[PDB]
């Protein structure tokens, strides 16, 4: 088919002190492994490579955030990092970022987790978002528009069938991508203040993404 | 921007 | 469509219609809140909430609201925006104000997509209806009731666009996926406003300034 | 926020 979900899925399951400094360090790591999910990724690794690298510098946080967030639907009220490592809300209350923690943990998390939200469902989601039309300098958004329209055509067949019994269900998932947009802008701004002030070590390949185009 | 584009060659 | 129709909430849209070009957009702003209010309150079901989930709902959701309906009201025009106020808004203008990019993004992302999809005045309304009805937004007192709402739109909206454009069978998810966009620019927007605020150049109207008030 | 209560109600 031209968007299997089996292979965003296969994609999903290949892959698969202070606590910013953690998640700082979560987040280089993370990169890497987001890197190659993408490249996992239906027609993703035939893009040309400009335009891929347009793609991941303008979702990697939405990418990232997304997959914490339901490696997360397991934890009472916390995060789980990919380091093995659990950032508690009160450990991140503690550390002075709880506001924005606190909108991953209702929004996010709290909705992932109330949905039961499948890794198909997550891996569409993430390649939805992966797939950006609105990405700028991009060199064919009329072919990253078809395929996320590939995607999430995919997913509402997936929907319909594995979920018939609740004819909502294909909407309510997109409509956590508003959330997800606004907490990825809000995630992000705190990285440029922990690079501003300097306190915290940002490791290379999370420096990159930061910095300037 | 070095990393990403050596990462996004097999 | 029986408990949220379509017909009434573009009646709620069809209801309301209408030098410094950012003075221009902050009074348009304030003149498009007290509108909003009426255009909500013909909403099926809004004036029913509890009065506090009403001005919580509308203090999140205003921006993305009013910058939906501008959107929509400007894939009319060839590079610019249409403002209620009944002026018209070049992006030369914006780019000689310092606002080029935001109002690009406006641009690109929002009236571009409006146009290149003919979004019609009841996808706008379903589209505004889901905004308004945001089950995120903190303090509400019964969040799943808006949620509940939530879906009784985005129900009805899908049901619309099956029946009305069968042709397009992915019709209903470009809609939805048009939020993304809509929230983020919405947040670059206010992000603006307060600036505009901060720095204190710009006339700015009581409706505008209370919208621009911390909780 | 005076304006707002103040439309919402009549
Ligand atoms: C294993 C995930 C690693 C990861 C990825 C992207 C991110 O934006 C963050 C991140 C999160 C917060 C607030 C906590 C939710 C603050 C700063 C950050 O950089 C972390
Ligand atoms: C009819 C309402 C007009 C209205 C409402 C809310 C807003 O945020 C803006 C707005 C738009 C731009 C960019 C121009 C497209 C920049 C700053 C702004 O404040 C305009």
């Amino acid at each position: 088919e031209d968007m299997p979900v089996e292979r965003i899925l296969e994609a999903e399951l290949a892959v698969e002190n202070d606590p910013v400094t953690n998640i700082c360090q979560a987040a280089d790591k993370q990169l890497f492994t987001l890197v190659e999910w993408a490249k996992r990724i239906p027609h993703f690794s035939e893009l040309p490579l400009d335009d891929q690298v347009i793609l991941l510098r303008a979702g990697w946080n939405e990418l990232l955030i997304a997959s914490f967030s339901h490696r997360s639907i397991a934890v009472k009220d916390g995060i789980l990092l990919a380091t093995g490592l659990h950032v508690h809300r009160n450990s991140a209350h503690s550390a002075g970022v709880g506001a924005i923690f606190d909108r991953v943990l209702t929004e996010l998390v709290s909705k992932m987790r109330d949905m039961q939200m499948d890794k198909t469902e997550l891996g569409c989601l993430r390649a939805i978002v992966l797939f950006n039309p609105d990405s700028k300098g991009l060199s064919n958004p009329a072919e990253v528009e078809a395929l996320r329209e590939k995607v999430y055509a995919s997913l509402e067949a997936y929907c319909k069938h594995k979920y018939p019994e609740q004819p909502g269900r294909f909407a309510k998932l997109l409509l956590r991508l508003p959330a997800l947009r606004s907490i990825g802008l809000k995630c992000l701004e705190h990285l440029f203040f922990f690079k501003l002030i300097g306190d915290t070590p940002i490791d290379t390949f999370l420096m990159e993404m930061l910095e300037a185009p | 921007h070095k990393i990403l584009h050596r990462l996004l060659q097999d």
